[PDB]
């Protein structure tokens, strides 16, 4: 154990781009494209 | 929390053309981001009061 002067880095999402469940970012033109553009979790294919 | 900050008006590199964009940055222990925030030289207000809304010739405004 050790008390750090170092921060844990935050982690950051996608803004104008769509975001999958993992946190990877993908173009909005690939939401409901019907391929699985999100590599594993295909949130781009949810409830279209 | 809040800072109060400004573009210091004299400190812009300026000259014949305006700086139209600036960065706003945070450096916490845990995160940094910039972001290209706009700036405007439209600061505060000017309101103009004329001793009348109308004049004739041979008057002074």
């Amino acid at each position: 154990s050790c008390e750090p002067t170092r921060g844990c880095p935050t982690e950051e999402g996608c803004g104008e781009r769509f975001r999958c469940f993992s946190g990877q970012c993908i173009s909005k033109s690939l939401v409901c494209n019907g391929d699985s553009d999100c590599d594993e979790d295909s949130a781009d294919e949810d409830r279209c | 929390n809040s800072a109060i900050l400004t573009i210091q008006p004299k400190q812009l590199p300026g000259g014949q053309n305006p700086v139209s964009y600036v960065y706003l940055e945070v450096v916490s222990k845990h995160f940094s981001k910039s972001k290209r925030m706009p700036i405007t030289y439209d600061n505060g207000f000017l309101f103009i009061h004329t001793d009348k809304p109308v004049y004739t010739p041979d008057q002074s405004v």
